[PDB]
């Protein structure tokens, strides 16, 4: 396979200051009940995390009532009950979908330039926008070069790189033509498939944009603790290497 | 070798302890020891590898708490860390950020001593127990990798399970044994938690040695000039004590370092690593961008640099029979690779020992540098023109390096003047 | 002077701060995981329970005792007098902290039949053999020989206090809210 | 003289062959436990295979592919001379050691159809790529850039073998059995 | 500190080897060491610790590749282990066992050197060392244990973390840590085998200096007569050197060991051990049998011969306000009546080495060993009487014995004549 | 509770030259199967090692066929499927039946004297011939002292020490008249209950005795090897002995 192309969406989170949007994470969560959750998974993501700080941050009860949804085999028992929050949520339900729970983690956006990952270390590994990408890549007409080869249940997604391809898009050696590939997920974002409380714009754009960050919280919970424990760290230090220097410049200047 | 003088019990405490246990003595001999006054910058690595062998080893010992070491958990066991262990997210990133640091480290350590004839006698014991720390270092990292059984963790151990594979008759036996089976499965990860436990109280024993050996002929300067041992006179004109001046330099690099790290970790954490270890080990499928550790990239290179289409290969191929084919040269190639390094302290003839004093020296030396980087930097590259040409020059110049290069230039470079003393040099 | 000096303290100093912010996460990763931290409350369905029977329920990890004692077992309970006991204390969180050890500050009902208790010695740790054993119709403990009579109290050995009695209830008829 | 040097080297000797006693079994716990050594045979159900299909199972811990070829599959694997292929040996169970790797000994029928070997890269182990990749229409091997035909057989880079084809054979009209 | 002869090359690869890292000069002086002559048999235990230490640890990292350290799996992890791995069942048995000869051998060795005086100055830094190693060892047998996983292994864990909760204030909070949660679960298994894992190499360590210190004293012998350390002349006369005088006895005594020791794990394997812990852990109910590892009893009997019933406990309750009742009085006799065994350098008040020279001493100390093993008889009983008075009587005479008796005898005793000299006793 | 009395069987496998006995094995599994498996379960035993040697050592097409009665779950399917040789037994069929895998070994039968386990040290600890008493120990008439009360449901036991008992037979102090307690495991077996193929006598004495035998080995089927292992072991060192010994004096004697 290979490497492709990414639109670069600026989330809060990004930067050594980002922090996620508390609300934002909600739409989301909202957006992957209503709408992914119909096929994916999130089987490391437990329920209960709903509730912790540093995310959607939902009122215990929500979360409570929220867990209900599910149908999960108890442990114990064998049979079936109510969904409890100390619960994760469940497996993909469609059996090819992948589970979403570290999908952020698990995909780079940002390669080379040259191999050399300088791309990566100034724009991140970009998991959240290529996932955008993927939901907004779905374009409504096939790229000409496969008018009649569409396999059958594939689509073409202008962002996804692993898919195959029909021959008559290949080059002189294999190569595929297309800026994408064909995936096996049909489109499945539509303009206001969500209807937002406080009645936030559900254009697919948005949506996309939401579950993402979502998705990326899901998959990083303990990002914000991960970076405050930096901003520490780094003043521990950027000031114990001031006074460890003098010291030392000190100690040494009685010598030469 | 050097004079000095040694600890003596002043409190009663002291006076009682040492004529029982002189363990106070032992440490003072060892925080005493006289050291040039010239190290520079390029002498910190050592400490902080110690650092990243100690940061490994708690940060391990409290994941192996958390961790559980077997097919059906193992994943779950580190997300479970990662998202409910105290602190847990923080302490998986440092032990596997520790990890790279632990080579950067190695690699400076390394390069630095080939540019200052730090492996030419009289350490060579260092060089050799040093290589040894090398070997076993790689060994448990890998290991590592494998615990949270992702899928570079699972293929990556096909793999290197499969180089034993290479070997001619045995070969076949010895991957089953450690395979404990016909694939790598759970058995195989189960013995592998228990020698990634196991190993790094080996190093931890090595790098003691390690140290008891430096510190028998004395550490070597950035001049090659010894230390003068006539007189603690003019010893003490070569030198300073190791305490303070040495272990506060220690400490304070030490928290610079640190700072960059944590900055990673805080940071930066998944940078230097790969994405597709966060997908559940798949036994039925081989991600497309399956890639190496960038630590291991260089030797990755190398081993497949050598196709069944290299003409040394077919030579190879031809006068063996058979028995020595692209696959098991390739083998040979890599732990050759390394093996050459081991014995520089042989290949290189010059009787000079810093590499400061010899002109043609310092173009292969750098030149050598720059080959590893671009070596590991081809790793990433796919398999295809014009790297695998560029693969092949460079693995080829490597060997060039050790075993003829360095052999030749000891009989015909001409060497420049070594300062008569590390003071003259210090002064300067 | 202490030019020097204060710099080599105020060093000294931060060294110690960080070094400490080191070890307290060390030692903190092994307290209680978030998951271990889901305190629930679990309900008991009570129905098949005749009196003379004890039913053992697993709740935060330990057993927990839920008898429905015979009359021949509240009657012991009641003839016993507080300063006979050896922990005077109810240790019953659903009532007072300042409670006494009588057989009614025990019990759920007035009628005192349902004793519920965490069945977990108050010595060590083990939970104590029940169906009216030891030498005072309760339970025994066969790890250090601890005896409790029928409300749980201890009268003998080395445990210092009687089974705590966990926040319980009716919650109707046959069910009882352990939590 | 060599009575008591005698004894010294009897000694010795039996120290030694102890030893080793004790050496093998700390090494021979490595090897397949019983549980492992349970080499089963399965049964692959392929009527919801078309050409041009993969199909990749589990079997003793390693992938196995089982293609059905399509006709432009089928016709390059035979549009190659023997004497152009790497290996030569067609790496088949089924039929003799000596076989040569002609597309016809590769595949199960004999219309050639029924593609079914290991999807085990012979250089290290991984699992090869499909979709009709590489640079013979076949598989590639992404860990060191390996091309496989499509009949399997190696035909550039570090492998040294075309990918063996296990016991294998239809049971009946919609079933292989593997093993 | 005796006079000697050092190491000097021979070989070339010898002088080579030591101008560099004189390991082998260590390994000789090491080795060489001169060794009274009239050491008896009470002097191998040492050895067969060492042997165990080895055998414990090789054993281990064995079972650890085959083990699931996870309350789901870990019981059947370990049958697996019994049924399926190669000679599975063999490596269970013998590290099991190995514990048992393991203590064995430390009570030999314990009470060999409280009759010898070998904590007597100037040994003391040996005997606290080795109490070290006492301490290490039991804690880690105990997380041993708990592994399989079994009746035996839950409870005990339940109690032994329990007595952290004896601790008043802090305790509670000492106990949830290490549990890691409200009661013993995976939380508390994983952990201990992160531990149990980690401490045999501490022990190891420590055994390392244990060694270093006797060395610096030279041995003690069944006089407790010194050696003469004033010319290797009558140095010569005292002593034999190490090699091959004692290791050889070393072996031949380690043979006869190792003979009983196999006949055990071959014939009776399961005989040391407990019925019970062949049932699958059930936190919903006690074993009516439980009874702590043999090695653990007579500590065990001490702890629960106070109950809330004894006066002594009494007195003390009251006059603690009740801070300190029975449970907290039990762990304090418990740990106690350990802490006063070390601090017995310093109760010990007699100045005559050997107890070989000790009318009175052999009667007391007698009644001790006599005790130890009363103490453990016991511990298998019930609380009925006459057990709990015998058990306090014991309990009692333990402490009597080191917080009295020895303090007393000291000024009291007539001590009998020690030889002049090691070879005087030598040619009797 | 405490401990008892238990029927001395001399089975073949004692001693250190023991070994088990084929046939008895192989008798005692099909009354382990016939009669009880319909309670208990065997969840440590792999079907498969009924083939290994020094046990039953059935022939692989036999054990492949007996494996067939048992309804297993498979792994990955989660449908049911035959019983292939590389399951292992069921769990016990009743909720509160223990299962029979380590039984022979979870349970002593020898205890004393004194407390001393010295009648352990030349017995045994007497697991199987303690599970032989309990099968045995089922009398037609209850003990006197509880001859109107026997609780519902349990039986008396001569043998079993962990069962309930009548008030009406416990001493002055609580103690139990009663050689034995009440059971809740009713009498299994029967006079004849299993027609042995070569015809063996089924007396109920027999089966106890082969069942144990079998249960022994279900327990320690690597016993034999244990043995012959111990036998080398010994050998070694006894010679190994032998020589360090002469070895040592000759050494020593060199100087005292
Ligand atoms: C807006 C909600 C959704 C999100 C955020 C989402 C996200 C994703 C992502 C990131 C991937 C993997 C891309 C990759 O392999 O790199 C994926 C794959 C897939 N999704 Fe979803 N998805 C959503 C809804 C759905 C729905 C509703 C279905 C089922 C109708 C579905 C079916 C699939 C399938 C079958 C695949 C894998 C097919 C392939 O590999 O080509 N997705 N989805
Ligand atoms: C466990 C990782 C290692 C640690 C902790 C370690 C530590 C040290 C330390 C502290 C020193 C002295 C100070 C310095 O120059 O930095 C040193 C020196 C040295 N190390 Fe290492 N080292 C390690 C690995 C290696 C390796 C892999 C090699 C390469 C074979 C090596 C070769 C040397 C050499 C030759 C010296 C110079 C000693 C002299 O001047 O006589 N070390 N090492
Ligand atoms: C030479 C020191 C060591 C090195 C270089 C090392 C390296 C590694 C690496 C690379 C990983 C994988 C990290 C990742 O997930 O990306 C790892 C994982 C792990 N290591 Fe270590 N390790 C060392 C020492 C230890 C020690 C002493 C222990 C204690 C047994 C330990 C326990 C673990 C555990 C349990 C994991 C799995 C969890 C995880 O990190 O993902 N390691 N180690
Ligand atoms: C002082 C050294 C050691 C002692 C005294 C010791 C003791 C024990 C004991 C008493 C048991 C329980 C036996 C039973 O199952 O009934 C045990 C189990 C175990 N030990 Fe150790 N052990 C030691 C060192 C080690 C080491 C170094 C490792 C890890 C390298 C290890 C790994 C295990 C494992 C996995 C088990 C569980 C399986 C089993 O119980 O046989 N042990 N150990
Ligand atoms: C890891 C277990 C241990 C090992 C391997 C070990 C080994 C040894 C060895 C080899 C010796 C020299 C020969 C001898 O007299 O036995 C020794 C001496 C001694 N050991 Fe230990 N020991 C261990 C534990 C202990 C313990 C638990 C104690 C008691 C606290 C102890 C106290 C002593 C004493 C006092 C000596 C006499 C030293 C002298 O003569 O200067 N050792 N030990
Ligand atoms: C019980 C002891 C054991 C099992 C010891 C094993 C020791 C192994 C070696 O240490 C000596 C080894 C780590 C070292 O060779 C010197 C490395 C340079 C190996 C280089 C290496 O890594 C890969 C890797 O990590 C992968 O995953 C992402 C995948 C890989 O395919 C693409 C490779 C790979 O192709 C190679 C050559
Ligand atoms: C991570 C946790 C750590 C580090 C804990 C460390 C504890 C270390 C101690 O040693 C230093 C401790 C093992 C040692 O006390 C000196 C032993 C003699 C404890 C003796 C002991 O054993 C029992 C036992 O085994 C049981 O099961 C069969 C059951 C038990 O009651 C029913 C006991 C018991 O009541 C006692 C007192
Ligand atoms: C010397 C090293 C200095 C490093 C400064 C690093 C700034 C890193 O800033 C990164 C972003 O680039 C990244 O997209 C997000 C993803 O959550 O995380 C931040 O920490
Ligand atoms: S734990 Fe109950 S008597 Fe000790
Ligand atoms: S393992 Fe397939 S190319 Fe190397
Ligand atoms: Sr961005
Ligand atoms: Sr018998």
């Amino acid at each position: 396979a290979g490497g492709g192309h990414v639109e670069d969406v600026p989330f809060s989170f990004e930067g050594p200051f980002g922090t996620f949007d508390q609300h934002q994470l909600q739409r989301g969560l909202q957006v992957y009940t209503e709408v992914c959750a119909a096929c994916h998974g999130m089987k490391f993501v437990p329920i209960r995390s709903l509730s912790e700080p540093g995310g959607p941050e939902l009122p215990e009860d929500q979360v409570r009532a929220y867990a209900t949804q599910f149908t999960v085999t108890d442990e114990e028992t064998g049979e079936d009950r109510e969904g409890k929050p100390t619960d994760h949520f469940p497996h993909s339900a469609l059996e090819n979908a992948p589970d979403l729970s570290l999908m952020a983690k698990a995909r780079a956006g940002f390669h080379g330039p040259m191999g050399t990952g300088i791309s990566q270390l100034f724009n991140g590994i970009g998991g959240p926008e290529y996932i955008y990408s993927v939901l907004t890549g779905f374009p409504e007409e096939p790229p000409k070069c496969a008018e009649g080869h569409e396999p059958d249940g594939f689509y073409y997604n202008r962002a996804f790189q692993n898919g195959s391809v029909p021959d008559t898009c290949k080059d002189a050696n294999g190569v595929k033509t297309t800026a994408g590939s064909w995936i096996a997920m049909p489109p499945p974002l539509m303009d206001d498939l969500v209807e937002y409380a406080d009645g936030h714009d559900a254009s697919v754009h948005a949506m996309a944009e939401d579950v993402s960050a979502f998705l990326m919280w899901a998959a990083e919970p303990k990002l914000m603790a991960r970076k405050q424990a930096g901003f520490t760290a780094v003043m521990f230090l950027t000031v114990l290497s001031v006074l460890l220097y003098l010291t030392n410049k000190r100690l040494w200047a009685g010598v030469k | 070798g050097i004079p000095h003088d040694h600890y003596e019990p002043r409190t009663g405490i002291e006076k009682w302890l040492h004529s029982r246990l002189p363990i106070v003595a032992l440490a003072y001999d060892t925080i005493m020891i006289p050291t040039p006054r010239n190290l520079n910058w390029m002498w910190i690595w050592g400490v902080v590898l110690a650092f990243c062998l100690v940061l490994q080893i708690v940060t391990g010992i409290v994941l192996a708490m958390h961790y559980t070491p077997h097919v059906d958990l193992a994943f779950a066991s580190v997300e479970h860390i990662m998202r409910n262990v105290n602190g847990g997210f923080m302490l998986r990133y440092l032990h596997a950020n520790g990890a790279s640091l632990f080579f950067i480290a190695v690699y400076l350590h390394i390069f630095r001593g080939l540019y200052y004839g730090s492996y030419k006698a009289p350490r060579e014991v260092t060089w050799i127990v040093g290589m040894l720390i090398y070997l076993a270092m790689m060994a448990t990292a890998f290991m590592g990798y494998v615990l949270p059984w992702g899928q570079m963790s699972f293929w990556g151990a096909t793999v290197i399970t499969g180089l034993f594979g290479a070997i001619p008759g045995i070969g076949h036996s010895i991957q089953t044994w450690l395979l404990g089976g016909p694939a790598v499965d759970n058995a195989t990860l189960n013995r592998f938690f228990s020698l990634h436990y196991l190993l790094p109280f080996v190093i931890a024993a090595l790098v003691a040695i390690h140290i008891w050996a430096f510190h028998s002929t004395g550490n070597n300067n950035p001049t090659g000039v010894e230390v003068r041992r006539t007189s603690k006179a003019e010893a003490q004109k070569d030198t300073v004590p190791f305490w303070p001046y040495f272990i506060i330099k220690d400490v304070f690099a030490l928290a610079v370092v640190l700072l960059v790290f944590f900055a990673i970790v805080g940071f930066m954490p998944n940078y230097l690593g790969h994405p597709d270890n966060y997908i559940e080990a798949n036994p039925l499928r081989t991600p497309a961008h399956i890639v190496p550790e960038w630590y291991f990239l260089p030797f990755y290179a190398i081993l497949r640099a050598f196709t069944a289409d290299v003409w040394v290969v077919q030579i190879a191929n031809f006068i063996s029979f058979g028995i020595i084919d692209a696959k098991f040269f390739g083998v040979l190639a890599m732990f050759g690779a390394i093996l050459v390094m081991a014995l520089v302290p042989w290949l290189d003839t010059s009787p000079v020992r810093s590499g400061r004093y010899r002109p043609m020296f310092k173009i292969y030396f750098w030149l050598l540098a720059a080959d590893f980087v671009i070596l590991t930097w081809v790793g990433a590259q796919q398999t295809t023109f014009p790297y695998d040409w560029i693969s092949l020059i460079a693995s080829a110049y490597w060997f060039a390096y050790f075993l003829v290069i360095l052999p030749i230039l000891g009989a015909i470079e001409k060497p420049v003047a070594p300062p008569a003393t590390i003071e003259e040099d210090f002064n300067a | 002077g202490t030019r020097r000096d204060f710099l080599y303290y105020a060093t000294a100093g931060a060294g110690a701060v960080a070094t400490g912010a080191a070890v307290w996460p060390l030692i903190n990763q092994m307290n209680p995981s978030a998951d271990v931290q889901a305190l629930a409350s679990i309900f008991v369905d009570v129905s098949s329970v005749e009196p003379g029977v004890q039913l053992t329920v697993k709740f935060l990890g330990k057993p927990i005792f839920i008898r429905r004692r015979t009359e021949a077992d509240i009657e012991l309970g009641r003839s016993v007098q507080l300063g006979q006991l050896v922990d005077t204390n109810a240790r019953n969180a659903n009532i007072d902290a300042g409670a006494e050890a009588t057989d009614q500050n025990r019990t759920l009902d007035e009628a005192g039949e349902w004793l519920v208790m965490w069945g977990v010695c108050t010595h060590l740790g083990c939970s104590p053999i029940g169906g009216v054993s030891g030498d005072f119709g309760g339970w025994f403990c066969p790890c250090h020989g601890s005896h409790y009579d029928s409300a749980g109290r201890i009268r003998k050995g080395p445990a210092p206090e009687n089974l705590p009695i966990p926040l319980a209830k009716f919650i109707d008829e046959t069910t009882i809210q352990l939590g």
